[PDB]
């Protein structure tokens, strides 16, 4: 099976290695996003 | 309570059923769109099946990595985010990290080009990575909302938080074990 | 068939407290007043009606045509069919003969 198309390359970015997070809402359909409703307050703990 | 009843079994009319049911359910009062009686069509209730959240209207399909990326590049050419999973240890070694055989992970690698992604005839894919190849396959389908966020601890007192976008798909990378066995016979 | 409140994710109930009924939660104030039709149900359940017409009930169901046996063929068994379980499952038929001292009845 010879290559056909799109021998795309890959690169690693370390700019945000310690800065990216992934949130997910099990109870919310993906079609209904939260961006429309204004956000007010948030808190976090590092450890 | 009646007891003497004459049964009937001779055939009747269908459109009669339809017309009577119409009379019993088609007298709509939907015009009652008062201020307190307004609904946002976006704010409707939901089917439990997230794919079929269409219980009341206004009046996943099989996929493969090669076809998915082909769709991602031909029909549309905008930016997209993907959430992919990697094997426990990459085929590299620590970059003079002073060493137990600690696992080699992307978090401990330098920037720059790292490998190539190949699509071949018949629709199967490998991540050519150095001198080894990792197979790529689709993960479990996703239907709930996922958002990619970057948390900037700008100060020990406070920072800032900005949304980047929402993820849609998953990819899984696994070593090609039988290839390794074939190369290095045992 | 069931619905869930998008605001908090819980089963809702129907209630009337104004000019029109409404689909309402109970832990969050979400209300969706109903104004159109829906066309599906939970498929209710009531038991086996067997002898409500037992024996020779109202003779309004006298019919002309009938099948015949492959062996004997005296003039008394007109035809019959019935149903199995529920709305969307097949309907069975049996053909049964009876004079005395046997146990014949076909399906
Ligand atoms: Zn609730």
């Amino acid at each position: 099976d010879d290559p056909v198309v799109q021998e795309i390359d890959v690169y690693l970015a370390k700019s945000l290695a310690e800065k990216l997070y992934l949130f997910q809402y099990p109870v919310r359909p993906a079609s209904m996003t939260y961006d429309d409703i204004p956000h007010l307050s948030a808190k976090i703990k590092p450890k | 309570r009646p007891e003497v009843i004459q049964s009937h079994s001779i055939f009747e009319q269908g459109p009669a059923e339809m017309m009577k049911k119409k009379g019993n359910w088609d007298k709509t009062v939907d015009v009652s769109d008062m201020g307190p009686s307004h609904i946002i069509n976006i704010k409707k209730e939901k089917r439990e099946t997230d794919e079929e959240t269409k219980q009341i209207l206004r009046m996943l399909p099989k996929d493969v990595s090669v076809a998915e990326l082909l769709r991602e590049l031909s029909l549309t050419k905008e930016e997209e985010l993907l959430f992919l999973q990697l094997p426990d240890t990459l085929p590299g070694q620590p970059p003079t990290q002073d060493i137990a055989e600690n696992a080699c992970t992307l978090a401990d690698l330098t920037e720059g080009q790292v490998g190539k992604l190949l699509i071949r005839k018949s629709g199967r894919v490998q991540l050519l990575l150095g001198k080894v190849t990792l197979d790529v396959t689709m993960g479990t389908a996703c239907s709930f909302l996922q958002e990619l966020v970057s948390v900037g601890l700008g100060d020990s007192r406070t920072g800032e938080m900005t949304v980047l976008g929402h993820v849609k798909h998953k990819l899984v990378c696994s070593p090609d074990f039988e290839s390794l066995l074939d190369h290095k016979h045992r | 068939m069931l619905l869930f409140c998008p605001g908090c994710g819980n089963g809702l109930i129907v209630e009337e407290g104004q000019r029109c009924h409404r689909f309402s939660c109970n832990t969050c104030p979400y209300v969706h007043n109903i104004t159109r039709k829906v066309t599906n149900r939970k498929y209710p359940k009531l038991k086996e009606v067997d002898d409500v017409l037992g024996g020779a009930a109202a003779w309004e169901n006298v019919d002309s045509t009938a099948e015949s046996c492959p062996k004997c063929e005296h003039p008394r068994a007109y035809f019959m069919q019935l149903q199995t379980r529920s709305a969307d499952e097949p309907m069975t038929t049996f053909y049964k003969c009876c004079n005395a001292q046997c146990g014949h009845r076909w399906r």
